[PDB]
């Protein structure tokens, strides 16, 4: 069977402008494990994303963290830029401070 | 640790 | 404070050339302690976490030597049940099982599981009794059949019973630091205005650790589920996590609402009121 990603992007501190931090794309209750998630940065890719290593929940779906070192800003945009098999197009996830 | 012998389907 | 130890395999057919992208991870509760990526240089089972590092060079050659008859095992296995299923030589499969076990509050053996999917559904599972399988079909069904003749059961629930227990609470004394450490979860609540009429109040439960936790919000006394949206648990990055749970409320009546967090870290559960 094949399950869609379930995507949540966030920082890994409270956001503080200046402050460095992560950023952080959880991705989880997808199936097969074969995911192409970036994180990025005013629409451009970010180069040093690292994810943890591929795991799965009760009901065989799996789960990732991508995340990268980041410095927030009042304008930089970030995002998670997701592409799965079940998805027609990649799917793309705002970062909201306040989630 | 791991489990030593894994039998196959 | 029951613990548990678990081994998450997962291996994925690649037809187009070479074997499957192997990936095993343990974990002690919900930390992880060791991986191997068969897509990895080392070709290792390797630490992802400070107190496992303390095993000697034996530990490692031995989950080595393990892991990878593990991925061998599985590597048949997709093989194995491509005919099982009389699927395509072409198309990718992905081979799961997680094993491990659980103590309890005594520290003593609480269960073990060992369980097996195929294409993200249940193949076969060991059932809580340990001595017999649970076949999701018919191709499962002579999993069954085979396991049941060469008594894999009786050999899981061995390791299961024991070794998996005895390893379980070997990590546990020497990670006691951060795996016997409950880190209750850091609250706070944040309000946003939505319109003029209504606001937003937002229960925050950040860095705790088990993952493991229940945000819930009252008005007046009595839980409410409408009007609320609560995030699934994710992980901060640094070993602990996060969940927030929201409710729109009549923006002056804030007060009505309370957030209660349960957790094991908390003797009694918070209540968080908005300012």
């Amino acid at each position: 069977i094949q399950r869609t990603p379930k995507i949540q992007v966030y920082s890994r501190h409270p956001a503080e402008n200046g402050k460095s931090n992560f950023l952080n794309c959880y991705v989880s209750g997808f199936h097969p494990s074969d995911i192409e998630v970036d994180l990025l940065k005013n629409g451009e890719r970010i180069e040093k994303v690292e994810h943890s290593d591929l795991s799965f929940s009760k009901d065989w779906s799996f789960y990732l963290l991508y995340y990268t070192e980041f410095t927030p800003t009042e304008k930089d945009e970030y995002a998670c830029r997701v592409n799965h098999v079940t998805l027609s197009q990649p799917k793309i996830v705002k970062w909201d401070r306040d989630m | 640790a791991l489990y030593n012998t894994a039998a196959a389907l | 404070g029951s613990h548990s130890m678990r081994y998450f395999f997962t291996s994925v057919s690649r037809p187009g050339r070479g074997e499957p992208r192997f990936i095993a991870v343990g974990y002690v509760d919900d930390t992880q302690f060791v991986r191997f990526d068969s897509d990895a240089a080392s070709q290792r089972m390797e630490p992802r976490a400070p107190w496992i590092e303390q095993e000697g060079p034996e530990y490692w050659d031995g989950e080595t030597r393990k892991v990878k008859a593990h991925s061998q095992t599985h590597r048949v296995d997709l093989g194995t049940l491509r005919g099982y299923y009389n699927q395509s030589e072409a198309g990718s499969h992905t081979v799961q099982r997680m094993y491990g076990c659980d103590v309890g509050s005594d520290w003593r053996f609480l269960r073990g599981y060992h369980q097996y999917a195929y294409d993200g559904k249940d193949y076969i599972a060991l059932k809580e009794d340990l001595r017999s399988w649970t076949a999701a079909d018919m191709a499962a069904q002579t999993t069954k059949h085979k396991w049941e003749a060469a008594h894999v059961a009786e050999q899981l629930r061995a390791y299961l019973e024991g070794t998996c227990v005895e390893w379980l609470r070997r990590y546990l004394e020497n990670g006691k630091e951060t795996l016997q450490r409950t880190d209750a979860p850091k609250t706070h609540m944040t309000h946003h205005a939505v319109s003029d009429h209504e606001a937003t109040l937002r229960c925050w439960a950040l860095s705790f650790y088990p993952a493991e936790i229940t945000l819930t919000w009252q008005r007046d006394g009595e839980d409410q589920t409408q009007d609320t949206e609560l995030v699934e648990t994710r992980p901060a990055g640094d070993g602990t996590f996060q969940k927030w749970a929201a409710v729109v409320v009549p923006s002056g009546q804030e007060q009505r609402y309370t957030c209660h967090v349960q957790h094991e870290g908390l003797p009694k559960p918070l209540t968080l009121r908005w300012e």
